[PDB]
């Protein structure tokens, strides 16, 4: 694994044993924008700064943003054992272990134009039956870099892929190249 | 929620500004003639540094976070 992986899995475990999965997801989504905006991240980093000055502001952020009492405990421990310089990685990693625990898959639909959502629900149902997702969190982006249609990227990160926008001209140029 | 906790944000800025002074670092570790310094963002490689006791050093190792 990794430090981010092992810490995010511990957070998801302590947030699943006492069910706050929606609450801890909202809390980590608030914490991702808190620990973005790089001055405050530098401040909780920058080990020259006193730990007490870190912890004062950390408790005040707990108060102002209404965080959960176990996610606040998690960031207190990230301050205690100096893994706070990886907190961006830990928060970016928490979403994957959260999707593993909630059995959700998340798969991008890079298309050209928007959809009427019926074929999108069809694609979501297909990608949830082929992967065993009890509730796939299908997503999409509007990208003009594509040519014609759509493609799905599911699995771990984007590990699997079926594509019908540009694959046909790719195989046509490969076939006429005959090399 | 920082736009709401703007007072907390300004206190964070005030805490930060004490540490990131220009041409000023802070000793992280020191022993056996080697020092690790936090800061000194605008230091040249091979520049001379001073250590508040008159001990002089040379910045040979400019890593991303510290300076050897």
């Amino acid at each position: 694994d990794s430090t981010a992986s092992r810490y995010a899995s511990a957070l998801a475990d302590v947030a699943d044993v006492t069910g706050t999965l929606e609450a801890t997801n909202s809390d980590v989504e608030k914490l991702i924008r808190i620990f973005s905006e790089e001055p405050v991240y530098y401040f909780f980093a920058n080990p020259v700064i006193s730990i007490d000055n870190k912890r004062s502001v950390l408790d005040e952020i707990i108060t102002t943003s209404g965080l959960q009492p176990h996610t606040a405990n998690f960031i207190n421990i990230l301050i205690d054992s100096e893994r706070i310089n990886l907190v961006k990685e830990i928060l970016n990693e928490f979403e994957d272990v959260f999707n593993k625990i909630t059995g959700t898959e998340v798969a991008v639909v890079t298309s050209v134009v928007k959809l009427e959502n019926d074929h999108l629900a069809q694609i979501a149902k297909g990608v949830q039956k082929i992967t065993g997702a009890k509730n796939v969190r299908i997503k999409t982006v509007i990208d003009p870099s594509l040519v014609a249609g759509f493609t799905i990227r599911y699995g771990n990160e984007g590990s699997k892929l079926v594509d019908m926008s540009v694959k046909k001209q790719l195989e046509e140029i490969a076939a006429q190249l005959e090399m | 929620a920082d736009e709401i906790s703007k007072i907390i944000r300004e206190r964070i800025e005030g805490y930060n500004r004490e540490v990131k002074v220009v041409n000023t670092g802070t000793v992280l570790q020191v022993g056996d003639g080697i020092a690790r310094i936090h800061g000194l963002d605008e230091v040249m490689a091979g520049e001379l540094v001073e250590f508040e006791e008159g001990t002089i050093g040379i910045a040979l190792n400019l890593e991303s976070n510290n300076v050897g």
